[PDB]
């Protein structure tokens, strides 16, 4: 059916997934687990930032037999941010089950210590394709008795520099392997990819799209001069969990972070001149609670954020479906001068949206 | 041989999602309609069609039109835009809009060493035509649909032989601009796009009608080619780096 | 390239409030 229930896992990993908050399942789930669970190749399109790995874990874990202290299942990631990412999701999930073991390995963990943890039991691995293919070549990784593998983004995991490297992975598995495999897109390679491993794959195409639905959307008219007055004003009106504060270059985001620190606001700042690491690790402090607002450029799924601010407004439409719209939040207010007067009703006509005017 | 040879995009259709197709009867009005389709008579072929084809045969529709009538008729691609805004259905706007996508795609991701010849024509025609309908009627391209500038970019990385068909691609989406209010230049999307042009002519080794594609593309859009502001987008990403993660 | 007017000639308190209108 379309319960949880319906798909008769174990109670262990139905725990799992009650106590991840997972109440009904999300549509790649619908569609991604009873198919998965019966053993068939999955060939998806979904968005990068889609929620696949609630879709992919599940059956991966249903499928595990922890009575077996062999790596069973492997998922395949492009990048080290997804792979911490995934593995989390897959530890909490997984934390009813007794005696799972999820292990992350990517080029940004240190090598040798990870070779000493792969003495120990791990059932799941997730990693970066270069990294996983280094550790079963040295005979580190033994797969097999990988059953299950899924790519993830496999786009960019199929790109020109990584082709090979996926093959070479590829090869090294049991030739009866269930394959999952998930891109946003599908270029000649992925196709080829396809051709080759994946056996009459059943294919899922749920590509939900970013939009400005459940979105309320004001505007104020305010002069340049008077736009930190207007931040203050909503600033001691709305009710903000937490809220990001989008500028329209790097300068003017420092000089308004510095400015309304300095009148006792609580905020981080990101833009585009700064080490990138030092933007993770503001971002990462952010997320967790340490500030209340980020104030930053165009960058980009944080669940507190209940405000956005146009403290700039955007040029593009596309740029300000980037800011406020969301795949599946609250409130959405621009500051809007003359200038900005033409670029509104354009944008607003561009996305078929309504943006009104801000209640007094 | 063959100019208007459209196999490469039947092939792709016959693994598509089957949709419904109408009665061969029903068939037949569809292409006498777009056979005798003027700017004289549109009004009335619109009122023609609304009263032959039933709603759920509009999906093919959008498939006879793309595929078969604007892939290989850049004529009268202003006709069956206006075509278009007579209708005044946004429905089967978008079926058109995502059908034309799609057979883009199949062109773009197909193995060129098997193309056909039509294959490149058949492709700039289609660009011409998703210009039209998006950036000349003030609507976005979105990246999500299809990332004009990354096609650039990975196409800089297979070769020449992937930019000789995806260059004169990108400048037939982009001539579209110059009549649009939105997206004219200096518009940052337009403008972004057009830097990474200037880098890749640039390129010493880029074959001369692809740096006079860019040329041309760049008077066509009132641009002053060496006003440009060409980055390190082609270089740059440290490729050997990142092979560890 | 210049600084913006909201920096310079800004407020130097929180309490310093505007109207909202989009009028």
């Amino acid at each position: 059916g379309n319960e949880f229930e319906d798909y008769c896992l174990k109670r262990e990993l139905l725990m799992g997934i009650f106590e991840m908050g997972w109440e009904k399942p999300s549509p790649i789930q619908e569609e991604s687990i009873p198919i998965a669970l019966s053993g068939r190749d999955i060939l998806a399109r979904a968005k990068n930032g889609t929620g696949k790995s609630g879709a992919y874990l599940i059956p991966l874990l249903e499928r595990l037999d922890l009575k077996k202290d062999n790596i069973q299942a492997m998922v395949i990631v492009p990048t080290r941010e997804l792979a911490l990412q995934v593995s989390q999701i897959c530890i909490q999930v997984s934390k009813h089950m007794g005696g799972a073991k999820v292990m992350a390995t990517t080029g940004g963990t240190n090598l040798r210590d990870d070779i000493m943890r792969l003495d120990d039991t791990v059932h799941v691995v997730i990693a970066t394709p270069g990294r996983i293919l280094d550790l079963i070549k040295k005979g580190v990784a033994k797969v097999d008795h990988v059953q299950m593998i899924v790519l993830d983004e496999a786009d960019k995991l199929l790109s020109q520099d990584f082709v090979q490297i996926m093959e070479d992975i590829i090869l090294t598995l049991p030739k009866n392997r269930q394959i999952l495999l998930y891109s946003a897109t599908f270029p000649l390679s992925v196709q080829k990819f396809m051709n080759s491993h994946l056996q009459k794959p059943y294919e899922i195409n749920l590509m939900e799209e970013l939009t400005l639905k459940g979105v309320t959307q004001y505007y104020a008219y305010v002069t340049e001069r008077q736009k930190v007055h207007c931040l203050n004003t909503l600033f001691s009106r709305l009710q903000i969990n937490q809220s990001i504060i989008f500028c329209n270059s790097s300068q003017r985001v420092e000089l308004l972070a510095k400015k309304i620190s300095q009148l006792g606001y609580s905020c981080f700042y990101i833009h585009a001149k700064m080490r990138q690491e030092h933007r993770n690790r503001v971002f990462h402090d952010f997320r967790n609670g340490l500030c209340r607002n980020l104030v930053c450029t165009d960058l980009f799924d944080i669940q507190a954020v209940n405000v956005v601010i146009n403290f700039d407004f955007p040029k593009l439409a596309e740029t300000y479906l980037h800011r406020i719209g969301r795949s599946g939040l609250g409130l959405a207010i621009n500051l809007i001068t003359y200038d900005d007067r033409f670029n509104l009703k354009s944008i607003e006509e561009q996305l078929g949206t309504e943006i009104k005017p801000i209640p007094s | 041989i063959n100019t208007t040879n459209i196999d490469t995009l039947l092939v792709a259709t016959d693994q598509t999602e089957r949709i419904v197709e109408p009665p061969e009867n029903i068939q037949e009005k569809i292409a006498f309609i777009f056979n005798n389709l003027s700017q004289s008579n549109m009004t009335q072929k619109v009122e023609e069609l609304k009263e032959t084809v039933k709603e759920e045969f509009m999906p093919w529709v959008s498939q006879y039109l793309v595929m078969k009538r604007v892939s290989i008729e850049p004529n009268f691609h202003s006709l069956y835009s206006n075509f278009l805004d007579t209708l005044k259905n946004p429905e089967f706007n978008k079926m058109v809009l995502n059908e034309t996508y799609r057979n883009i795609k199949v062109l773009l991701t197909s193995d060129k060493a098997a193309a056909n010849f039509s294959d490149r024509s058949l492709l700039k025609n289609l660009g011409h035509w998703l210009g039209m309908i998006t950036l000349a009627k003030n609507k976005p391209i979105l990246h999500t649909d299809l990332d004009v500038k990354s096609l650039l970019l990975e196409a800089y990385v297979k070769g020449q032989q992937e930019l000789l068909y995806v260059v004169p691609f990108v400048a037939k989406v982009l001539e579209s601009s110059i009549r649009s209010v939105v997206f004219r230049p200096p518009n940052p999307w337009t403008m972004a796009i057009m830097n990474v042009l200037a880098e890749l002519h640039q390129e010493h080794d880029l074959k001369l009608n692809l740096k006079f594609e860019i040329e041309v593309l760049c008077k066509n859009l009132a641009l002053d080619i060496n006003e440009l502001k060409p980055g390190n987008l082609l270089k740059d990403k440290d490729r050997l780096k990142n092979l560890d993660e | 390239e210049e600084e913006p007017e909201w920096f310079s000639a800004g407020p130097t308190s929180q309490s310093e409030t505007i109207e909202l209108t989009g009028f």
